[PDB]
């Protein structure tokens, strides 16, 4: 799965307000709460029976 | 010469040329013209009058002038059991208290009876304040576009006694009439403040400690006057401010003329060097009156030993101290003449107000 | 013979997949995520130990 | 819960034009659209709100409880 | 009350709108913050937020002031100047009590302020000479909650 | 009722119509009553003092209101502090409270033998502004009406202005003399406004850099923290206490405080974001100074690379290398040159607060404007705690740049970067930990010391 | 310090507040997005108001981190809201019940209490209660 | 009419949930996307764009910063052509007007308030050791500065190493052998010249052999 060469990626216009989009993507992925709800769901499903 | 020179009355109007504004207006309010009550910016020019008098007029028009507001009679807000759980009585009361009203009658009583028989959140607008009291409103006293609280689906809100209350804005800010938009002295030169070397300064060339301006431009905005009757409303507001100032000054004058008779507002001591100390203590008095008295006593007695006032935030009173190289009755008649000067200045202001606006 | 406390918002909570409007009219917070427990009249959060 | 009936700082009745401003601003979003890519100076001036720092501050920033509930 | 830069403040004054200081354009504050709160606490974020908010209110915009985003105070001041205000956010201010303009231009602008949930009405307590007493030691009970102590 | 040896509530005394001699009446506290005022923790002797009650009749007020200069007794501020207040009712306690425990006895610190109270913040700079020679507008004068207005709130008997015409200009030092005349003292000392570190830049007025008071007549100089500040031994309030008792010192603290505050009610004072902003030329010089520091640090590193570091006998090479570096990244005295080039001292609010001692110091001005510099934790740089030889994930292992070990190059007004903020937070938290230790650690020592010595 | 104070700030503490009976909960009516917002406000609603503040010396009433507040800004709704408290009591056994304690039997009535304004043992909704008043009236030895 | 549809259906689904509907799993899952579409409409009524301050030079988000940049400096800004650090303690002033006869005074920090007033303005500082002004440091020859520092570093390290040690060994820094001096203060003063040039060359081999032993 070789990616394109790094000499061709255009990043000169990449600002830090653009990196705020990456931060928002990370927060959307985690959900900001989701880990404990998912841990409790995993408890109820697999851990308590186990 | 004339003290209050020509006035500039320019109401604030909705610019329907903007497509979004017109579209929204017709979409939610079905509004195509100017609202019945509009804010008016009144800019005034004052010449040959001390800064204390102009600022006192401004302060009176701001909060020391009696004004009307819509309040809910206790027990008016039906607690009930269907009313919207979010629209608390405190919240709706705060919304209604601050709806500017140009009420010429106090007997008007309104009722709010809004039901949300639908699945959407229904917003209660000021047009929902129906009136059941005495005279039918020939002209509305408030704009019908004010957002009062919203109703959740299936919820209602019934407020049955919304009456008009009288008060001054100093005690409760819901009575504040005029908002400040301009104040400058025209007889003091100004630096170019966009420059770097004068950007940290006020701009006036004379230091405030050593400046005595007599030419001022005062700008005030009134929040709601009837659109066809802007000039008469401005006239009434300014004349009532002058009347209020004159009346309070005359209240001081009575204390002055009762100087031989005992009274706890005024005391007099002849201290050491023929000097007589007069301390005038008046409760619930503002900086307007004290500043007027200090400035005009100082103008009438340039060689005074000491004149000063203090309205300490606590003890809620104005205490004015005069010390002068004169006997008690000579000092009293000087102070009486200074009060007559204040009355003369504000009567001339009312005369100019009548002459100008019309 | 037992009951296990159920964290609000978990898959065994009655508001796990309910609509936000249903949560609104059921007395719950539509925007809150959950993650707490309701025990003897008080809401408790199990922190990250 | 709503745009205040009058500006908190000075008392200018921004609540008069609050309802119009809300939907005018919404329609202005739909032609420009992650916070606030807009400039609302023209919309506010058109309503008659003067160039007051306070009134514009409280008009464009006050949260509405209907948007969040 | 507190600012987002962490400057707590207990409110001790209630001035009417006529006693509040005001600028030439009529703008007056809601809070009056002592300038000495800055130099030893070094809460420059509050001042920069005040500058940017002054520029934002006139433009009708809401800027993102997240930490570590690029910031140039010189260019934000130039933006203030381009907005019609001064290079600094200061204005010609008049004393509300006496109508006298201040000699110095006063830095007034919007700052986001938070009401901390520490109410004086909850915290204040006064007790008389008698009330509930501890059965063992005969002393008053402990604290406000017990209605004595 | 002594006749019944019982206490009656006031609702059931309609038949009384009078009180007999020997009755005890429990009456409401009035203005002028003595009250004990105490802040916990009560660490110093002045931690409990007696104040004259001033009942505030406004029902919307529920706080205890005190003059700001009084807070030095209790080490208090108004950020949310709560202090106990009880009003003595017993005659023996009331006699005691006003005669023995009144705050006038705690004006002079038992610990330091100097005054406790004075002007703080708003008045320390207010006294300087009132008493300085030249304002940016011109000479610091006021007409008769505004000189009179300075004495409106002093609560003392106002002086005589009959000798002044309405157009007469009164100097700032004139009005202070008419207040200091009631307690005439002799004071001659260099003010806090004049500093050696500032002198090469800025043009000091020769009538401001020598505060002399002869028999209560301020004849030259400015009044700042050295003269009127709180805790300033030998200050004017300490001298007033020595000659005329500590009660007169407290009155002159309040009278001068109102005189200063009323002056700023017309002069006005502020701090702006541009007060802490450097000019582009000076900011180009601050970088040049910092690059000189980093050049010396790299010169030390280049010695380390070639093995030129020979530690002194008793120190390891790493100990000597760290010692050399901490000397290399020390801000020179010339860092004040770009700051003073960008500062108008007559109008700069931040500088005046610092230079007059109202609040802040030179490091605060340098940190805000010039640069934070090296971050020192226990007199050493940031230790490599992230990994073996790494201080942070943002720096390579065995990095030799000074930035890797806490040297912050930016200033606060410029905005720290992500690793500079992390290093600053390590110092910031380490100061928060020390405070929390300080309260508990001294508590054990204070109680042990009390019991050993109390008898 | 802000991290500490941000989590104590008054605001919309819960969107379902009318359905909850909570103790020491403050619901602030008016909230505003900061003019200078940050990324955090994309996920949590803002708590507070955009207050016009003046960094000035005004009468010396703001020394030592005090604040001078416009009374008008307070009256208009600035940082105003509702503070809620709960009063929950429970019956010990069948020996207790809710109801107005009849003054004839009494035998334990509180000294100087009101005992009026009770309907079916509870104060009716919308009724102001002062310090001396009795709420949720309860009796025993029935 | 999405408001009445979203509300009534949510209640019916909720009522179906309590009655244990057979299709409730699929009917609710489809409603989640129905509510999510309805959710964005409310989010539109809340959010108002993206925004950033635009740089005129680059019409994207403004990235200009007053931050610090490294910019390695020449070594002459630190040490003079002899090898000693600069001491910027002398303050030079220039008159604001040409009519002023002196027009320049070089005074130390203490003398500033004595001799300098508003009629003069501060100029660049001067090093009290090598007498060079600050803005003219470029005149100093770098290659001469470096070769002087290498001798200054070598001699300083030599004497720092031999602060107590003797090149012939055994302290004896009073007079013996060549441990301390050949007369005068030649061991620390470094400006008497040609005494360090000989003595350091006498024991240069010792310096080389000890440095490598230490660096092991
Ligand atoms: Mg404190
Ligand atoms: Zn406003």
């Amino acid at each position: 799965i070789t990616y394109g060469p790094i000499e061709t990626v255009d990043n000169e216009e990449l600002t830090e307000a653009d990196m705020l989009s990456f931060i928002s993507a990370a927060v959307n992925s985690t959900g900001l709460i989701g880990y404990n709800i998912k841990s409790f769901d995993d408890l109820m499903d697999n851990g308590i029976p186990q | 010469e004339k003290i209050f020179q020509n006035v500039e009355i320019k109401p604030f109007l909705i610019d329907f040329s903007n497509l979004f504004i017109k579209n929204a207006a017709k979409k939610l309010f079905q509004l195509e013209e100017q609202l019945p009550l509009v804010p008016v910016n009144v800019v005034m020019d004052f010449k040959g009058i001390s800064r204390a008098a102009v600022h006192g007029l401004s302060r009176v028009l701001q909060d020391e002038i009696p004004n009307y507001m819509l309040d809910i009679k206790p027990g008016g807000y039906k607690i009930e059991d269907s009313t919207d759980l979010f629209m608390t009585e405190q919240f709706i009361r705060n919304r209604i208290n601050f709806i500017p009203i140009y009420a010429k009658n106090e007997t008007l009583v309104f009722a709010l009876r809004s039901l949300n028989n639908s699945c959407e959140v229904k917003t209660i607008y000021s047009r929902d304040l129906i009136q059941v009291a005495g005279p039918k409103l020939k002209y509305p006293i408030f704009n019908p576009t004010f957002e009062i609280g919203f109703l959740q689906p299936g919820k209602s809100l019934i407020i049955e006694d919304i009456y008009i209350k009288k008060g001054i804005g100093r005690k409760h800010a819901a009575f504040n009439l005029a908002v400040k938009t301009h104040f400058s002295h025209l007889d003091i030169e100004q630096y170019p403040t966009d420059k770097k070397e004068y950007m940290a300064l006020s701009g006036y060339k004379q230091s405030s400690m050593t400046s005595d301006p007599r030419h001022h431009r005062l700008g005030l905005c009134f929040p709601a006057v009837p659109l066809p009757h802007i000039n008469q409303a401005v006239r009434t507001y300014l004349k009532n401010a002058c009347r209020i100032i004159i009346g309070r000054i005359q209240s001081i004058q009575k204390i002055y003329e009762n100087f031989e008779e005992p009274q706890p507002e005024l005391v007099l001591f002849s201290m050491d060097e023929e000097k007589t100390k007069a301390i005038i203590t008046i409760k619930d008095e503002t900086h307007t009156i004290g500043n007027l008295l200090k400035t005009y006593i100082y103008e009438m007695i340039p060689d005074i030993s000491f004149v000063g006032y203090q309205c300490v935030p606590h003890k809620q009173e104005m205490v004015l101290t005069i010390i002068h190289k004169a006997s008690q009755e000579d000092l009293i008649t000087l102070l009486e003449k200074s009060i007559q000067n204040i009355i003369q200045t504000f009567q001339i202001l009312e005369k100019n107000v009548d002459e100008l606006i019309a | 013979v037992s009951t296990f406390p159920i964290m609000r918002g978990s898959n065994r909570c009655h508001t796990h997949h309910l609509s936000k409007t249903a949560k609104k009219e059921i007395g719950e917070d539509p925007n809150e995520p959950g993650g707490y427990f309701i025990a003897r009249g008080g809401e408790w959060v199990v922190d990250l130990l | 819960m709503l745009i205040p009936v009058v500006c908190f700082t000075c008392g200018f009745p921004i609540g008069t034009y609050a309802a119009i401003f809300d939907k005018a601003r919404t329609e202005y979003i739909k032609t420009k659209m992650a916070s606030l890519q807009i400039e609302l100076k023209d919309l506010i001036t058109a309503l008659g709100i003067p160039m007051r720092v306070c009134c514009r501050t409280h008009l464009i920033t006050t949260l509405d409880y209907r948007k969040y509930y | 009350m507190s600012s987002r830069s962490g400057n707590k403040g207990i409110a001790a004054l209630a001035l009417p709108t006529s006693d509040m200081p005001f600028t030439e354009d009529g703008l007056q504050p809601d809070l009056i913050v002592n300038p000495h709160s800055h130099p030893s606490r070094m809460t420059n974020g509050q001042m920069i937020e005040t500058t940017v908010g002054l520029a934002n209110a006139l433009q009708g915009v809401v800027t993102d002031g997240t930490a570590f985003l690029p910031i140039n105070v010189q260019l934000l001041s130039e933006r203030l100047a381009q907005e019609g205000l001064r290079f600094n956010g200061c204005q010609k201010m008049f004393n509300g009590q006496t109508g006298e303009y201040f000699d110095a231009a006063i830095f007034i602008g919007p700052t986001y302020h938070q009401r901390l949930q520490k109410f004086v009405l909850d915290d204040r307590y006064a007790v008389a000479s008698y009330g509930p007493t501890d059965a063992l030691t005969g002393q008053p009970l402990d604290g406000k909650r017990s209605h004595g102590g | 009722k002594q006749i019944t040896q019982s206490v009656h509530d006031i609702e059931g005394l309609k038949q009384d119509f009078r009180l007999e001699v020997g009755d005890i009446l429990y009456r409401d506290v009035v203005t002028g009553d003595v009250a004990f005022f105490n802040r916990q923790p009560s660490l110093e002797r002045s931690s409990i003092g007696v104040h004259r009650i001033v009942v505030l009749e406004n029902p919307k007020i529920s706080t205890f209101q005190m003059n700001v200069s009084a807070c030095a007794w209790y080490n208090a501020d108004f950020d949310g502090d709560q202090m106990n207040l009880w009003v003595p009712w017993s005659v023996m306690s009331r006699v005691e409270a006003e005669l023995l425990c009144s705050v006038r006895n705690w004006f002079i610190s038992t610990k330091s033998s100097g005054p406790v109270n004075g002007q703080v913040q708003d008045s320390t700079v207010g006294s300087f502004l009132l008493t300085r020679t030249n304002t940016p507008m011109g000479k610091n004068v006021m007409n008769k009406l505004h000189a009179m207005g300075l004495f409106q709130t002093t609560q003392t008997d106002p002086p005589c202005f009959a000798n002044y015409s309405p157009t007469d200009l009164l100097d700032g030092k004139s009005v202070v003399s008419m207040l200091l005349r009631q307690t005439p003292i002799n004071y001659q000392r260099a003010p806090t406004w004049y500093s050696e570190v500032y002198a090469p830049y800025m043009h000091y007025n020769k009538q401001d850099i020598s505060t002399q008071i002869r028999n209560g007549e301020l004849i030259e100089g400015v009044l700042d923290k050295k003269a009127v500040g709180a805790g300033s031994s030998g200050g004017i309030y300490h001298l007033i206490s020595r000659r005329y008792g500590p009660q007169q010192a407290l009155k002159m603290i309040f009278a001068t405080q109102q005189l200063a505050l009323n002056y700023v009610r017309n002069a006005g004072f502020t701090v702006s974001t541009a007060d802490m902003l450097l000019t582009p030329e000076a900011h180009q010089e601050v970088q040049e100074i910092i690059n000189e520091l980093l050049l010396e640090s790299e010169e030390i590193n280049n010695r380390l690379l070639h093995g030129d570091i020979m530690p002194p006998i008793g120190l390891t090479t790493h100990d000597f290398y760290e010692k050399l570096q901490l000397n290399a990244l020390k801000f020179p005295d010339r860092i004040l040159k770009p700051i003073m080039n960008s500062i108008n001292p007559e109008t700069n609010g931040l500088f005046q607060m610092v230079a007059t001692g109202a609040k802040g110091s030179n490091p605060n001005m340098i940190h805000i404007m010039a640069g934070i510099g090296q971050i020192e934790i226990n007199t050493q740089r940031i230790q490599p705690q992230f990994s073996f030889g790494r201080t942070l994930v943002y720096y390579p292992r065995f990095a030799l740049e000074a930035q890797a070990y806490g040297f912050i190059c930016n200033s606060y007004i410029a905005g720290l970067t992500s690793p500079e903020f992390i290093f600053g937070e390590m110092n910031g938290r380490f100061d928060l930990i020390n405070k929390a230790l300080s309260t508990s650690s001294t508590g054990y020592a204070n109680r042990k010391a009390i019991f050993g010595l109390q008898s | 310090y802000e991290t500490n104070q941000g989590r104590q700030t008054g605001g919309w503490y819960c969107f379902s507040w009318p359905y909850r009976v909570d103790m020491n909960r403050f619901f602030q009516f008016y909230n505003e997005m900061p003019l200078v917002k940050t990324i955090a406000h994309n996920y949590v609603i803002p708590n507070g108001l955009n207050t016009i503040v003046a960094y000035m010396i005004y009468g010396g009433y703001n020394q030592e981190d005090s604040v001078i507040v416009s009374q008008s800004f307070i009256d208009r709704g600035g940082f105003a809201g509702t503070f809620y408290r709960e009063e929950k009591v429970e019956l010990e056994s069948d020996i207790e019940s809710f109801g107005k304690p009849d003054p004839l039997i009494t035998k334990n009535l509180k000294p100087g209490a009101n005992y009026e304004k009770l309907v079916d043992g509870f104060v009716p909704v919308g009724t102001v209660v002062k310090k001396g008043d009795i709420i949720i009236g309860k009796v025993a030895k029935i | 009419k999405t408001s009445t549809l979203i509300y009534l259906r949510a209640y019916e689904l909720f009522l179906k949930y309590l009655q244990n509907a057979p299709n409730f799993n699929s009917e609710l899952a489809e409603f989640k996307t129905y509510e999510n579409a309805y959710g964005e409409q409310k989010a539109l009524l809340a959010q108002q764009g993206f925004y950033n301050i635009f740089d005129p030079n680059t019409g994207r988000a403004d990235q200009r910063t007053r931050l610090f940049e490294y910019k390695r400096l020449p070594i002459s800004t630190l040490y003079d052509e002899r090898g000693l650090p600069h001491k910027w303690t002398i303050y030079v002033y220039k008159a604001v007007d040409s009519s002023q006869k002196p027009a320049e005074i070089e005074v130390t920090r203490k003398d500033v308030i004595k001799k300098i007033d508003n009629h003069y303005a501060l100029a660049d500082l001067r090093c009290s050791v090598c007498h060079v002004l600050q803005h003219e440091v470029g005149q100093l020859n770098i290659k001469k500065v470096q070769t002087a520092l290498k001798a200054s570093l070598e001699f300083n390290t030599f004497y720092a190493f031999y602060e107590s040690r003797c090149p012939k060994g055994g302290l004896h820094d009073f007079q013996d052998k060549k441990c301390v001096k050949c007369g005068l203060f030649t061991y620390i003063i470094y400006d008497h010249l040609s005494q360090p040039e000989l003595v350091h060359d006498y024991y240069n081999n010792y310096k080389d052999q000890y440095d490598k032993e230490k660096m092991s």
